[PDB]
Parts: C-alpha cells; sequence; structure tokens
C-alpha cells in the first residue's frame, strides 16, 4: 500500500516534470498519460477506488482529444520542435523556478505542522460516493450538469468555422 | 521670491507624486498573460509568507 | 438530510433560472429566434425576481449541507438578478448588429445568473467552488462572444487561463482547509482548534488568491482592465456587477461564519490587500483615455473599499449592512455607466466606442446619456447627493468604529484620486466634439432609472437602509 | 485476509507475465531472420510513387467539436456511473435527481443535434440526391 | 500507514510543477496542459484529505473538480482553435495588444 503510493507518486512527479519541460507535443501527451496513470495508482493506494477509476477513465478520453488537436495543429516534423526549443532558455525557466520553489517551501512548511494520524487506506466504495453524491450533494450534481451545459454552449459558439 | 507662490507648489507636490506612482504602476499592465500568471504566483507567495510569519 | 417541499420553495429562483435555461435552450434547438429567446430569458429572470417574495414568505433555513437561505441570500439574489436583467436588456440592441448566432448569449447569461444565485445561497466549500465556476465559465463564453475581433478573443483567452489558474488555487486551498478541519461546511472551519493553525491559514491564503483574483484585488488584479476593455460592453456590465457582487457576498458569508475569520493574521493580510487595492486602483486610473479600462481600475478601488468594510466584520455590527448598502449603490452606478457605454456601442459594428474622445461632447447629441453618465461619475466618486457617497460614508463609519485608521486614510486618499479622474470624464462629457427601436429605448430607460435611483437614494437613503437591515442572515 | 492477498499476487503476476511475454515476443521477432537492403526501402509506402510532402502536416480534422462534446459527455457519464451503483439506497428522491440530470443531458444533446454542431459531413456526401 | 502530510506534499509538488509549466510555456496548448496538471493536483489533495478523514466528500470534490477540468479544457481548446485560425500561431505573447 505504501509501496504503491510512494512509487506511483514518484512516477507522477517525474512524468509531470518531464511534461512541463518537453518539446515534442505527442511525447508530452504520453508523459501526461503516464503521470495521470500514476496519480490514479496513488488514488488506489489510498482506498479512493472510484476516484482512481474515474481518473483513468476520463483522462484517457480527454488526452485523446488533446492528441486530435495536436495532430490538427502542432505536429509538423522538426519545425515546431525547433520553434519550441528556441522558446525555452535557461533564463526563461530559472526566473519562475525560485518562485515555484519558495511557494512549495511555504506550502510544505504549512503542511508539516498539521496533526497527522496516518491514512489507513480503508477503501471508500463507489456506492458510498454515489450515496453521498445523490444525498447531501444533490444541488452539486444538478448545478454541475448546468456547468457542463455551459461548457458545451461556450465550446459550440467559439470553436466553429463560419 | 514669492511671486511663484511656493506654498502652492509645496501643496501641489502630492499630485505630482500621484502621477509618478500611477505611471509607475501602469508599467505592470504590459498585457502579457504569462506575466499575469507570474504575478498571481508572486502574490500567492507573498500572502502565504505573510500568513506564516503572523 | 433530504429536500423538503419547503426547501423546494426556498430553492425557487435557482429552480426558475435552471428551468428557463432548459426552456431557452430547447427553444433555440427548435428555431433561432433572437426576440423570442431574449424574451424567454428576461421572463425567467423576472419570474425568479418575483419568486423572491415567496422565498421571503418561506423563512430562513438550510437546504442540504450546501445551501442556506436567509434574507442575505434574498438580497444578493435580487442584486444578481437585477444585474442579469439589465445585461440582457443592454445585450439585445448590441446583438442586433451581430451577424453570427445571438441566442447563445442569453443562455450563457442565465447560467452565470444561476451561479450568482448559488453563491448567494452558498454555505459550503463545495457550493462556493461550484458557484464560482458556474459564474466564470459562461463568462469565458460571453467575454469572447465577439471572437472575430482581436480584443474580445484576447480578453477571452486571458480571462479563461487566469480564471482556471485561480480555480486551481482556490481548490488547493479548499483541500488544505478540509485536510485541517475535516468538514467543508462554513461554520466548522476552525471549530476543532490556537486558531492560527498553519495548514488552515495556508488553505485560506490560497482561497484568498483565487477569490481576490475574482474580485480584482491587488495583486491579483492585472487582468481587470484588459478583460473589461476586450469584452463586449453588456458583458462588461455583467462582469463588473454580478460576478463581483456574488463573489463578495459569498466571501462575506464565509468570513462571517467561519471561526478563522477572527484570526489576526488573515485580518492583517486582508488589510494589506485592501490598502493596496484602493490606492493602486485609484492611481492606475489617473491617466486612462479608455472608459472601460478606467472603469476596471475603478472596480479594483471599489472592491478595496468593500474589503475595508469586510475587515471590520468581526469587530463591529454595522459591517454587513454597510456592504449591502455599498453593493446596491455600486450596482446601480456601474449599471448606469456600463449601460451608457453599451448603448453608445449599440448596434455591434466591430470595435466598440470606448475611447474618451468618443464620449467627449456627448451632451450635444445624447444629452440624457450624458446626464446619466455624469451622475454615475459623481456616484462612483462618492460625492454627496449620490448613493455612492452613502456607501462611502458607511465604509468610513465602519472603519472608524473598528479603529482601522490606515484604511480610513487610504479611503480618503483614494477618494481624492478618484475625484480627479471621475470629474475629468464627467466634464469631458460636456465639452464640444469636432436606435429608433423600443429595445434600445428600454436600455435607455434602464440607465435613466439607475441614475434617478442613485440621485434619490443619495438624497433620501433610509428606504435602502431599512431594506438592507431587513436582509439579515442567520447568526 | 488471505484470498484477497492471493488475488493481489495473482493480479501482479498476471500483469508481469503478460508484459514479459509481449517483450519476449518483440525481442524474438527483432533478432530472428535476415534483413532486406534496398535503395528505397526506407521510404514510406504511398502506392509506389514518391510523396508530395509528408505525413507531418496540419491535417484538419472535421470532428473536433464532437471531441470537445465527447469530453463533456464522458464526465456526465461518470455522474451516472456513481448513481447506478447505489440506486436502491438513494430511493425515489435519487431517481428524481437523476431524471433531472439525464433530462438536462438529453436537452443539451438535442440542442447540439438541432443546431448542426454534430454534423461535419461535406455537402456532396450528405446523399440528398436520390431516386 | 501513509501519512497525510506525504500525500499533501505530493499534491503540492504536482501543483507547483503545473504552475511552473503554465508560466514558462509560450504555447497555449502547453499552458492548457499545465492548467490540467494544476487542477488534477488540487483534486488529488482533496482525495488525500477525504481518505484521511474517512469521508466520501474528498471523492465528491474530486468529481466536481474534474467536471470543471473537462469543461475548462473544452473551452480552452475552442479558444486555442480560434487563436490558431486567426493568428496561425499558438504563441501566447502575440495576443498582448491591450495594455496600459
Ligand atoms: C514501475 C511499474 C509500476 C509500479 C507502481 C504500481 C504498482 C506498485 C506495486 C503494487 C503491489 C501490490 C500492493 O502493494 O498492493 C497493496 C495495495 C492493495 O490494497 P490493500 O487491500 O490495501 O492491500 C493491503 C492489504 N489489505 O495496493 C493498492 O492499493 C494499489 C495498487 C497498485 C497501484 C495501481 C496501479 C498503478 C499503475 C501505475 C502506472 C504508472 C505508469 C506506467
Ligand atoms: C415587467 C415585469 C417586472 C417584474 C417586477 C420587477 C421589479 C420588482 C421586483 C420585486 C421583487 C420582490 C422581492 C421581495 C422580497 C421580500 C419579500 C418579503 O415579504 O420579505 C419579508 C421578509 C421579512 O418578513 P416576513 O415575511 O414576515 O418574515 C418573517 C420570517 N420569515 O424579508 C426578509 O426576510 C428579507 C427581505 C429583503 C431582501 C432583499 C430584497 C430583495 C432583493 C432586492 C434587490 C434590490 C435592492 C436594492 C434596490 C432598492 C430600491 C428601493
Ligand atoms: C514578453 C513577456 C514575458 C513575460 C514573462 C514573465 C516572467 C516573470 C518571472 C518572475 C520571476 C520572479 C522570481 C522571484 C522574484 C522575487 C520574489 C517576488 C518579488 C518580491
Ligand atoms: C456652455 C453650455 C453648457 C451646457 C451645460 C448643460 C448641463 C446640463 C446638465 C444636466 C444634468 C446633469 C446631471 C447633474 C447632477
Ligand atoms: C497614501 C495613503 C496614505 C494613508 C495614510 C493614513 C495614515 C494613518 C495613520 C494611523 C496611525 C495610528 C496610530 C495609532
Amino acid at each position: 500500500m505504501e509501496f504503491a503510493f510512494y512509487i506511483c507518486g514518484l512516477i507522477a512527479i517525474l512524468a509531470t516534470l518531464r511534461v512541463i519541460t518537453h518539446t515534442n507535443p505527442v511525447h508530452a501527451l504520453l508523459y501526461l498519460i503516464i503521470s495521470l496513470l500514476a496519480i490514479s495508482g496513488v488514488f488506489f493506494s489510498l482506498g479512493a477506488y472510484f476516484a482512481g477509476a474515474l481518473e483513468i477513465i476520463v483522462y484517457a478520453g480527454a488526452i485523446m482529444v488533446l492528441f486530435v488537436f495536436v495532430v490538427m495543429m502542432l505536429n509538423l516534423g522538426g519545425s515546431e520542435i525547433e520553434q519550441e526549443r528556441q522558446w525555452l532558455k535557461p533564463q526563461v525557466w530559472i526566473g519562475p523556478a525560485i518562485l515555484s520553489a519558495i511557494m512549495l517551501v511555504v506550502i510544505v512548511y504549512a503542511i508539516l505542522g498539521v496533526n497527522d494520524q496516518g491514512i489507513d487506506g480503508t477503501p471508500i466504495s463507489a456506492k458510498a460516493v454515489g450515496i453521498t453524491l445523490f444525498g447531501p450533494y444533490v444541488l452539486a450534481v444538478e448545478l454541475a450538469s448546468m456547468l457542463l451545459l455551459a461548457g458545451l454552449v461556450v465550446a459550440f459558439h467559439v470553436g466553429r468555422e463560419e | 521670491l514669492l511671486k511663484r507662490d511656493p506654498l502652492n507648489s509645496m501643496m501641489n507636490i502630492p499630485a505630482v507624486l500621484s502621477r509618478f506612482a500611477g505611471k509607475g504602476l501602469l508599467l505592470s499592465e504590459n498585457g502579457y498573460l504569462r506575466w499575469y500568471v507570474a504575478s498571481m504566483s508572486i502574490g500567492a507567495v507573498v500572502v502565504l509568507a505573510l500568513l506564516m510569519v503572523l | 438530510m433530504t429536500i423538503t417541499p419547503q426547501n423546494l420553495i426556498a430553492l425557487l429562483p435557482l429552480l426558475i433560472v435552471g428551468l428557463t435555461v432548459v426552456v431557452v435552450m430547447l427553444s433555440i434547438a427548435w428555431r433561432r429566434n433572437h426576440f423570442l429567446n431574449a424574451t424567454l430569458s428576461v421572463i425567467g429572470l423576472n419570474a425568479a425576481l418575483v419568486s423572491l417574495w415567496f422565498v421571503g414568505q418561506a423563512g430562513a433555513m438550510d437546504v442540504t449541507p450546501l445551501m442556506r437561505v436567509d434574507g442575505f441570500a434574498m438580497l444578493y439574489t435580487g442584486l444578481v438578478l437585477l444585474a442579469s436583467l439589465a445585461t440582457c436588456t443592454f445585450a439585445y440592441p448590441w446583438l442586433e448588429g451581430y451577424n453570427d448566432n445571438k441566442d447563445e448569449f442569453y443562455l450563457l447569461v442565465l447560467i452565470a445568473a444561476l451561479g450568482g444565485i448559488l453563491l448567494a445561497n452558498a454555505n459550503h466549500l463545495a457550493s462556493l467552488f461550484l458557484g464560482i465556476e458556474l459564474i466564470s465559465l459562461p463568462l469565458f463564453g460571453l467575454v469572447g462572444y465577439a471572437f472575430r475581433q482581436k480584443r474580445s478573443l484576447e480578453a477571452s483567452i486571458k480571462y479563461t487561463i487566469l480564471s482556471a489558474a485561480a480555480s486551481s488555487f482556490l481548490l488547493f486551498g479548499m483541500a488544505l482547509v478540509y485536510a485541517q478541519s475535516g468538514d467543508l461546511s462554513f461554520v466548522a472551519l476552525g471549530k476543532n482548534l490556537m486558531l492560527n493553525e498553519p495548514l488552515l491559514l495556508a488553505g485560506f491564503g490560497l482561497m484568498i488568491v483565487g477569490l481576490g483574483f475574482k474580485l480584482s484585488l491587488v495583486p491579483f488584479h492585472l487582468w481587470t482592465p484588459d478583460v473589461y476593455q476586450g469584452a463586449p460592453a453588456p458583458v462588461s456590465t455583467f462582469l463588473a456587477t454580478a460576478s463581483k457582487i456574488a463573489i463578495f457576498g459569498v466571501v462575506m458569508r464565509l468570513f462571517l461564519y467561519a471561526p478563522v475569520g477572527d484570526s489576526e493574521a488573515i485580518r492583517v493580510v486582508l488589510a494589506i490587500i485592501a490598502f493596496a487595492s484602493i490606492i493602486f486602483g485609484n492611481l492606475m486610473a489617473l491617466s486612462q483615455t479608455n472608459i472601460k479600462r478606467l472603469l476596471g481600475y475603478s472596480s479594483i478601488s471599489h472592491l478595496g473599499y468593500l474589503l475595508v468594510a469586510l475587515i471590520a466584520l468581526q469587530t463591529g455590527e454595522m459591517s454587513m449592512e454597510a456592504v449591502g448598502v455599498y453593493l446596491a449603490g455600486y450596482l446601480f452606478s456601474s449599471l448606469g455607466a456600463f449601460g451608457v457605454v453599451s448603448l453608445m456601442s449599440s448596434p455591434y459594428r466591430g470595435p466598440d466606442a470606448d475611447s474618451l474622445f468618443s464620449y467627449r461632447g456627448l451632451f450635444w447629441h445624447r444629452p440624457i446619456l450624458a446626464a446619466v453618465m455624469t451622475v454615475m461619475m459623481l456616484s462612483l466618486a462618492g460625492i454627496p447627493m449620490t448613493l455612492g457617497f452613502i456607501g462611502k460614508f458607511y465604509v468610513l463609519a465602519v472603519g472608524v468604529q473598528a479603529h482601522l485608521w490606515w484604511l480610513v486614510g487610504a479611503v480618503v486618499v483614494g477618494s481624492a484620486i478618484g475625484l480627479y479622474y471621475y470629474l475629468r470624464v464627467a466634464v469631458s462629457l460636456y465639452l464640444h466634439a469636432p436606435p429608433s427601436n423600443w429595445q434600445y429605448s428600454a436600455g435607455g430607460i434602464v440607465v435613466l432609472i439607475s441614475a434617478l435611483l442613485v440621485l434619490v437614494l443619495g438624497v433620501w437613503p433610509q428606504p435602502l437602509i431599512s431594506i438592507v437591515r431587513l436582509a439579515m442572515p442567520l447568526m | 485476509s488471505t484470498e484477497v492477498i492471493a488475488h493481489h499476487w495473482a493480479f501482479a503476476i498476471f500483469l508481469i507475465v503478460a508484459i514479459g511475454l509481449c517483450c519476449l515476443m518483440l525481442v524474438g521477432g527483432w533478432f530472428l531472420g535476415g534483413r532486406a537492403r534496398a535503395r528505397s526501402k526506407n521510404v514510406p509506402f504511398e502506392s509506389g510513387i514518391d510523396s508530395v510532402g509528408s505525413a507531418r502536416l496540419r491535417l484538419s480534422a472535421k470532428f473536433y467539436l464532437v471531441a470537445m462534446f465527447f469530453v463533456i459527455f464522458d464526465v456526465e457519464a461518470l455522474y451516472l456511473f456513481a448513481w447506478s451503483t447505489s440506486i436502491r439506497e438513494s430511493g425515489w428522491v435519487g431517481f428524481v435527481e437523476a431524471a433531472i440530470f439525464i433530462f438536462v443531458l438529453l436537452a443539451g444533446l438535442v440542442y447540439l443535434v438541432r443546431i448542426g454542431a454534430l454534423d461535419w459531413t461535406p455537402a456532396r456526401s450528405r446523399r440528398e440526391r436520390m431516386n | 500507514m501513509i501519512p497525510l502530510q506525504h500525500g499533501l506534499i505530493l499534491a503540492a509538488i504536482l501543483f507547483v510543477l503545473g504552475l511552473t509549466g503554465l508560466v514558462i510555456r509560450r504555447n497555449l496548448l502547453f499552458m492548457l496542459i499545465g492548467l490540467e496538471i494544476m487542477i488534477n493536483a488540487s483534486a488529488l489533495a482533496f482525495v488525500v484529505a477525504g481518505s484521511y478523514w474517512g469521508q466520501t466528500d474528498g471523492q465528491v470534490m474530486y468529481i466536481l473538480a474534474i467536471s470543471l477540468a473537462a469543461a475548462e479544457a473544452s473551452i480552452g481548446l475552442a479558444l486555442l482553435l480560434q487563436l490558431h485560425r486567426r493568428r496561425q500561431n499558438l504563441n501566447i505573447d502575440s495576443v498582448s495588444e491591450m495594455r496600459g
């Protein structure tokens, strides 16, 4: 359980770091797939089985759409790789590097002072999540339907041709 | 000596400081989205550090 | 707990706005009819506005762990419904010149109004998060509705990327708060505490990052003039009024109910943000030749004044009614100003009339719009005989009662800077410069009614005081 | 217990042996047999004549709108996945909630179909002219 | 016996990595990818917090989080399409003509 958690978290961290500092967009999407699979393994190690299943299920479809858009626009051989590699310089990354590092330092310092009894990893079932979702969280479900409707309408209005 | 009204200029000093500070602050609105994200991250760092020290 | 029929009665504006979303969308699917779909949207918004009376007759109670309906929720639901109705009224003569499909505008406005109502009733971290996104995403569509233009597409991309970043910040802060507390309800954020737990404070800081982005508070404010200028003018009206009002209302409710609202570190951080917001927003608007960017920096300063009223929430007892009176006055003044901008930009012809040279000499062809705009410039300046002064007076009284002398001095200094640029606009209206439809006349009637309300409630504010004092939440 | 850890070990060995068998067959295919040499062997196959350009191009798909809609509809599907495993516990009130959710879903689908958002066929392929 | 602090630290690391990717990348597609990493890290933090307390609310907040992520990715892809159609490039520094 902790074996799976630590190895999946390490794989997720390394794959995300590979994603944000990569030049090829298809390779970046593959590392994003690997990172999201690893985060799903982290979810499975914590007993959140439904969340891990949904993490693999809906991001496999979502990154497929990203691949569709990458094939539509970005992939050109070495032209987009040369253009993207020229966009990345030592100064351009070293600027926000300490900013992210000190944000992580402050957040980690705040984390380390909290009371922690440990996560026992007892599985919280999909049935319990469904009971809570359609119980105390009814308005969350209906207004989330309205939110996805708004996303549909915005995507239709913007992403058209003529 | 006084025909320029020196006290009026001394009291016009805060208006000049206001123009200068406003023109300096307008430099931050360069129009770049990545700078806006960076400024949000900077403000997050500042807010979190201020909450940690107090 | 379940949903009682009484809970359904308290859910009435949410139910009516959702039902009219579905009805308007099905009517669009049947046939594109700009007049009919605009009429159905405004009929649904008016039906929610008049169902507020039945919600008031029901009483104040909890609907699920997520929502709580009281007089405060009634007041902010009414504010966002008025803002949405005015936005639709301004949108019709603007959309009459739009060559592409116009019916989706009202759908997005209705879904954003639904998010505003949810934020009015929000009692939960889930409700607050969902209401924020339910406001933000239709505004991604609305800000980039005229995506064939440079500026609207730029503002859409900026608002979308930065609001996704702010949502991620707010969600991570919510997760840290939940990890500390174990409950997502507002009242339990600090019940188990000694109130300055580092993880609770860091979570509330990241939530402050997201919420201060949404409220254009310094230093999360740089998007505001860009998105205000780029967006269509009725979209700028909605984004300036309804989003700011709903998000500040849920921020007030969260800081009133959560035990960590009384923490000194959060109060000091909010005081720094309010001071910088007032001063910076007034200073940056000094040299603005664009009316939309000027109103964006103005919104930054006015949200700073509201933040000053929020800082003294735990100390005094006048802070919440101060925020109510201020938000009513700011809603009416912003409706008038942005509506004059919209009516001068109607019908849509590409780039809107947002330069100050366009409004220079407005009195010699549009005298009524010039009078409304100068009344709004006087009101946003906080000049007596206007409702904006009554709001500024409430903010000053609340700040003096809590001994927030730095914020009081900031309000005075920012008011003087505001006097400069607001009076510049108001007198440029009367210098010398080198429609014919009932919906345009309805927009003109809306800005004229806002101007008359601002004048009358600046002279005679007591009915607004009584209404806002009636709109009291559950202690 | 013991059956649970036995099934965990069985799942682990299943995955390991499956991936190892795939790798072993790939290695055996790679190393066995001879190799061909030709002047145009390392040219992509395009029916025997040289390409005009290459496969690295901005090839515009026509179903990209349907791809956005697919992402949205998959998230709606997971909401229904959560509901369907606990229907008896949620009762008729949960049924009313899911009926409203599904009706909003279907109204959005009807809206997308009716506005032509789901249509990307070219006009000469719409098969209008028939006997 | 996984500590709650370890899961929160992992989520924070993924969050700051996604934020760094959002800042340092000029391509709008990589910015959208960094935004996806950010929201997924926040959802992971909610899952960790829900698992520590033994509550379904962590996974419920996760579900709402990925619903927002899906709709946001949809809108961002539509806007990226418009940027590519009207600029022939995905450089986010090019869309900066509003300033001051
Ligand atoms: C062409 C078609 C046009 C259609 C009409 C459009 C314009 C008119 C809109 C009408 C809206 C009516 C809203 C009525 C709200 C109040 C209803 C009511 O009866 O409230 C009473 C209630 C306290 O009284 P009681 O019911 O006895 O409660 C005891 C315990 N529950 O009170 C409360 O609990 C609090 C009530 C106050 C809440 C705020 C008021 C509602 C929102 C107003 C927003 C605008 C305010 C600023 C403008 C003021 C102008 C003077
Ligand atoms: C062409 C426009 C490009 C804009 C790129 C913006 C990059 C901003 C990088 C900021 C890095 C800050 C590093 C830390 C500074 C010290 C802490 C914050 C200030 C007190």
